[PDB]
RNA sequence: UUGACCUCAAAUCAGGUAGGAGUACCCGCUGAACUUAAGCAUAUCAAUAAGCGGAGGAAAAGAAACCAACCGGGAUUGCCUUAGUAACGGCGAGUGAAGCGGCAAAAGCUCAAAUUUGAAAUCUGGUACCUUCGGUGCCCGAGUUGUAAUUUGGAGAGGGCAA
RNA sequence: UUUGUAAAGUGCCUUCGAAGAGUCGAGUUGUUUGGGAAUGCAGCUCUAAGUGGGUGGUAAAUUCCAUCUAAAGCUAAAUAU
């Protein structure tokens, strides 16, 4: 049992764990289904882009706080500060996140400036028709970094 | 049995016209591998159990 | 205000209106139809030697009838088909499992005159 | 060869019950024959006669009724839809796109805007 | 409105008036079946505010279940097995009273779906509750819809699955640190840390 | 005396619905012991197999009475890492998560609680018609022990003002 | 067909701003957890509150802070097969 000279080994398998065994054998092949997915999701949307916009943010504790990262949403007074009203930027295609609170005056100003420089660079259809097809772009988050 | 339910004897009738050999004409059929009939029950031999 | 009289001990169900049936729609769509009818009462004559002896003797037609029939609707398919008058009818259980009848006709039909008029000697 | 599904579609009912008895008394007249020879495969082709008849028939007799609960509620559950159990339940198509009156003005106010990320 | 003050006044229990009504009504609950049928809310505060609007197709049952610990079978309290596992008398059953009282009038009226249920009444021996269950086949359900999702097939038996007020609950679902080994349900994040992940490249 | 109300019934009343099967995956209850500890009574196997109740094409969970303690993050789920870690354990045998981080996928919302009181404005059923998964009229019924509209925690309501 | 003197949104001021109880929480008991002076569930017993309540992973009092709203509810795709 205990032997000549080798750590010791902590291994969890006292269980019935080849009842539980899932190997991934479909991994590149659920890739494969994942980007028609991105494919097909891509012919529904009427050209706009897959994902929405997400904010300039800062992370939480004292580890990660030094980078910065795309949060979930824009708060209720970053969108009130760029112009448009809540619910007309979830329709533009702003997410929105009601809950997260600014207390920051630089991620209050580069969500702001951020919301600038999308608002400024689509154009939105007409409710009516007539529709100039502007030849969309799959991502948002790759366009505004 | 001498006295029976009906039941028991409709079962007896399908037994007895289960209890014969094959047609003749089957062996020359086309892709054929039955070769005898392999369920002949025989009274001396295996009791159906009704 | 005033109180009924009750001389019995025992209180039961009121006798109240039970109504009858009246549907918006029927049970099934069609009827169905006649599900043993004369012609599927009798099925096949018999033509063993016994049951051909039985009938150029005793007087007396061998018929097979079908599992679901009574000796009455056996009765009535022989007048029916056959327009012959028909006494006591003797059906049994062949081992088989189809059922036999034999049917006996009056002294006024001769049980040859119709076994050649429907065909089997 | 026996009878055509077609040519008994123009027939009236008292035509096609004389024509089922007459195939009828066919099958007694050659269930009785049938034993008098080693073999008869005509036979085969009255019965599947009689099939055709009570195909008729009974489908003349379901499509009359279809015109007697036309339109109304409450046709029988022999004429109405099979589809599957499951099917038969839960919301239509109507009682499912059925919305509140409040979402129907938010659906109203504010709709999915298409839109372009180009310039 | 005159909702604040039923919902003032229930929750007031050992007041004068609120025990003599508990004598009152536990005596005639206790008069009747067990699962049987009330014609209205006997707390229409707190019926309103699990879900009944009162109109065709809401029906309220009203429900004892006997009161108490789970006593064990294995006849004659024996257990045939380790010293550990040799209780009979003092287990305590994992779900609610409340959730029995909801499957077992979800088992009476078999086309009702549960919305949810709520106490009335408990004495030494039962305690009675009043389960105020949805009729999803009734036209008034089917449309207007606040309420046909529950016509839905995916909510059949809410009260035998844990889906109700008190089964998520007695489920231990929340959010929290406090609800770690039952967030997701306890056994598909169970069998999901005892899963032996392997990939094409072993990492 | 006749008419309502309430509560409880009866009908082969009008129209509906439930059971049973399959159970690979799911949601719960209930629940062992072999075994490991080189013996065994806690432990371990295992919150497992067996038993039972319930669903679906996924189910469950889900828009924070959350995590945090940061320059704060933001519903849920899943993957890689945290991590064989902090912790539990005759502190033995063993057991053993979570926040952060990268990614996949991202969609949000609804009742109760406020007199609409110059007007239940709501809903079911029957009957008639039709451009009949539904629509209109009329007539009973539900319902004010309260159905609709307005609001739901992020807001929002009653007023006043200018677009 | 133009469904319509209807609906919706935006700005300023004033008076407000209703928010779920035998339930939260607590004692004991069984069970479970990695949860350690009690993590979750449950039985009984006691039973709240309103600038309140819950949580902030060693019990307790005292003074602050932080963070969200319970005891009612619906919901695709990622996921398992």
């Amino acid at each position: 049992a205990i032997s000549k000279n080798l750590p010791i080994l902590k291994n969890h398998f006292r269980k019935h764990w080849q009842e539980r065994v899932k190997v991934h054998f479909d991994q590149a092949g659920k890739k494969v289904s994942r980007r028609n997915a991105r494919a097909t999701r891509a012919a529904k949307i009427a050209p706009r882009p897959l994902d929405l916009l997400r904010p300039v943010v800062r992370a939480p504790t004292v580890k990660y706080n030094r980078k910065v990262r795309a949060g979930r949403g824009f708060t209720l007074a970053e969108v009130k500060a760029a112009g448009l009203t809540a619910a007309y930027a979830r329709t533009i295609g702003i997410a929105v996140d009601h809950r997260r609170q600014n207390r920051n005056q630089e991620i209050f100003d580069a969500n702001v400036q951020r919301l600038k420089e999308y608002q400024s660079k689509i154009i939105v259809f007409p409710r009516n028709g007539k529709a100039p097809e502007a030849e969309q772009v799959l991502s948002a988050a790759a366009t505004f970094p | 049995a001498a006295q029976k339910s009906f039941r028991i004897k409709q079962k007896m009738a399908k037994a007895k016209k289960q209890n014969r050999p094959l047609p003749q004409w089957i062996r020359l059929r086309t892709n054929n591998t039955i070769r005898y009939n392999a369920k002949r029950r025989n009274w001396r031999r295996t009791k159906m159990n009704i | 205000k005033a109180l009924k009289v009750r001389t019995s001990a025992t209180f039961r169900l009121p006798k109240t209106l039970k109504l009858a049936r009246a549907p918006k729609y029927a049970s099934k769509a069609v009827p169905h139809y006649n599900r043993l009818d004369s012609y599927k009462v009798i099925e096949q004559p018999i033509t063993s030697e016994t049951a051909m002896k039985k009938v150029e003797d005793g007087n007396i037609l061998v018929f097979q009838v079908s599992m679901k029939a009574n000796k009455y609707q056996i009765k009535k398919a022989v007048k029916e088909l056959y327009e012959v008058d028909v006494l006591k009818v003797n059906t049994l259980v062949r081992p088989n499992g189809t059922k036999k009848a034999y049917v006996r006709l009056t002294a006024d039909y001769d049980a040859l005159d119709i076994a050649n008029r429907i065909g089997y000697i | 060869a026996g009878v055509k599904a077609y040519e008994l579609r123009t027939k009236s009912k008292e035509q096609l019950a004389s024509q089922l008895v007459d195939l009828k008394k066919e099958l007694a007249e050659l269930k009785v024959q049938k034993l008098s020879r080693p073999s008869l495969p005509k036979i085969k082709t009255v019965r599947k006669s009689i099939a055709c008849v009570l195909t008729v028939i009974n489908e003349q007799q379901r499509e009359a009724v279809r015109q007697l609960y036309k339109g109304k509620k409450y046709q029988p559950k022999d004429l109405r839809a099979k589809k599957t159990r499951a099917l038969r339940r839960a919301l239509t198509k109507f009682e499912a796109s059925q919305v509140t009156e409040k979402q129907r003005k938010k659906q109203i106010a504010f709709p999915q805007r298409k839109y372009a990320i180009k310039a | 409105g005159a909702y604040k003050y039923l919902e003032e006044l229930q929750r007031k229990k050992q007041s004068d008036v609120l025990r003599f009504l508990q004598r009152v009504r536990v005596w005639e609950y206790r008069q009747k079946n067990v699962i049987h049928r009330a014609a209205r809310p006997t707390r229409p505060d707190k019926a309103r505010r699990l879900g009944y609007k009162a109109k065709q197709g809401f029906v309220i049952y009203r429900v004892r279940v006997r009161r108490g610990n789970r006593k064990r079978p294995v006849p004659k309290g024996a257990t045939y097995g380790k010293p550990t596992n040799q209780g009979v008398n003092e287990l305590k059953y994992q779900r609610s009273l409340r959730a029995t009282a909801e499957e077992r009038v979800g088992r009476r009226a078999a086309n009702l779906r549960v919305l949810n249920s709520y106490w009335v009444n408990q004495d030494s021996t039962y305690k009675y509750f009043e389960v105020i269950l949805v009729d999803p086949q009734h036209k008034a359900i089917r449309r207007d819809a606040r309420y046909n999702w529950i016509c839905d097939p995916v909510h059949k038996h809410r009260e035998a699955r844990g889906l109700t007020a008190t089964g998520k609950k007695s489920r231990g679902i929340n959010k929290g640190h406090k609800f770690n080994n039952t967030k997701a349900g306890r056994r598909k994040t169970w069998k999901r840390q005892n899963t032996l992940s392997l990939w094409r490249y072993r990492k």
